[PDB]
């Protein structure tokens, strides 16, 4: 004879929070009057690992200068020369978008980041001082996962 | 080129109010050792142990999160952020550090049910160019997918027994159809709910 | 009377590719109340998906995310015991069952058709024990 029974087997699956970041160094930079050229692709950032739905406002690149909307690079020599950069990217429609940088967005509306990874470009602005003569920044990339 | 990465073993922490502690895994996914620095922020009753420790290449370790004291509403969830930063070892040079932050959801045992049981109950309205959600439940409703008039809207949590207003892109003139999924306690995108806005 | 109970294993971590690891102990089925001498081929674990050799678990979110599992017990010398799962079996893992009750481990295979979402997964499993 055949005898039967049943039970509902159960499983719990969990989604860790993975954040990755790749930095690809841009060309070396050229002093022209003591100006560097504007829109110099300083470097390309690729943020990855995040869950689809992660937004641009949940990403905040911060540094010690704390200048809202700009990352500040400073000379390693003792002379304290400085220039500012912006962090910007493109959405699926090719519109201009930005993460927060020191807590504020430079350009665009809040958007959902591209699936998988999102490129951001670090682009030079200028230096409100003037004459630039290694320049360094230490940047924290904070992602506030949904 | 240069590579960075911090993995937390979950994307949220559900912390039962008054519990001794919880554990969460942290993984250094890189080929160099880092310092793991962990901090709690408001939206120090909660203590992270160890607050700072070394984690070698491709190694995993666990933090304890423990509540010592503190006072929280018992009619509602509270929200904190656990932030986990991987500090790497020390003409343009830049060093990065990933600060990976996840919601720490403080849940009274006094609360009945779970979020996925009340996710349908969100109600929606357009006022002053914004899509406004009302959350009558005592849980944070962590929206992970939101669409209005067939257009994607960057999501955000709706706090307990409260509201959140979302900015709308252009072209949603007389749009009424809202769709949403919350993120469940385990970090998964939950079921699709669909509803018309009211006046 | 045949009995079938279950003990859920550790939470399953979804990998970056949306898949899961193989060989994870998803859970343990305990079969009991069968006649002495009952063999592994008299035991057929079935589910609605009906995939020969495999049990399929489904998400509880209306999104039908699925993963498969195999059902493998161990004898006293740690050789595989393969009951029939949806009518089918591995070759050579036929064995007389332990006396009284027998543990069968539900072992992960992986995603069936797409990236898996976190949450609760279930499978309503029926066991039929023949030759009783």
């Amino acid at each position: 004879a055949d005898l039967t029974a049943s039970f509902t087997a159960t499983a719990t699956l969990v989604e860790p929070a993975r954040i990755t970041l790749t930095y690809k160094e841009g060309a070396p930079i050229t002093i022209m009057n003591g100006n560097i050229d504007t829109e110099l692709l300083v470097g390309t950032l690729t943020l990855g690992g995040y869950k689809t739905g992660t937004t641009s406002t949940s990403v905040n690149f911060t540094d010690a200068a704390g200048d809202p909307m700009y990352l500040t690079f400073t000379s390693q020599d003792g002379n304290n020369h400085q220039f500012t950069t912006k962090v910007i990217g493109k959405d699926s429609r090719d519109f201009d978008i930005s993460p927060k940088v020191n807590g504020e967005n430079l350009v665009g509306d809040d958007v959902v980041l591209a699936t998988g990874s999102q490129d951001f470009f670090v682009r030079s602005i200028g230096s409100k001082g003037g004459k630039l003569a290694k320049y360094t920044d230490a940047v924290t990339v904070t992602v506030s996962n949904q | 080129s240069k590579e960075y990465g911090v993995t937390i073993g979950e994307s949220r922490i559900i912390y039962p109010l008054d519990a001794a502690g919880v554990m969460v895994s942290v993984k250094n996914t890189q080929d160099y050792p880092v310092l793991i620095q962990s901090r709690i922020y408001d939206e120090d009753p909660f203590v992270v142990t160890p607050p700072l420790f070394r984690l070698d290449a491709k190694q995993q370790n666990s933090l304890r999160i423990a509540q010592a004291g503190g006072v929280f509403p018992r009619d509602k969830e509270s929200l904190k952020w656990l932030c986990v930063k991987g500090i790497p070892p020390k003409g343009v040079f830049v060093q990065f550090a990933i600060n990976n932050c996840i919601k720490l959801l403080v849940r009274p045992n006094e609360l009945k049910g779970t979020p996925i049981q009340f996710a349908e109950n969100l109600s929606w309205k357009v006022d002053g160019g914004k899509l406004i959600a009302e959350n009558p439940s005592p849980f944070y409703m962590n929206i992970g997918e939101l669409t209005f008039g067939g257009k994607s809207i960057p999501s955000h949590y709706i706090p307990p027994k409260s509201t959140w207003a979302f900015d709308l892109p252009k072209g949603l003139a007389g749009a009424r159809n809202v769709s949403w999924r919350i993120i469940n306690d385990q970090g998964g995108l939950d079921r699709l709910y669909s509803k018309n806005v009211t006046l």
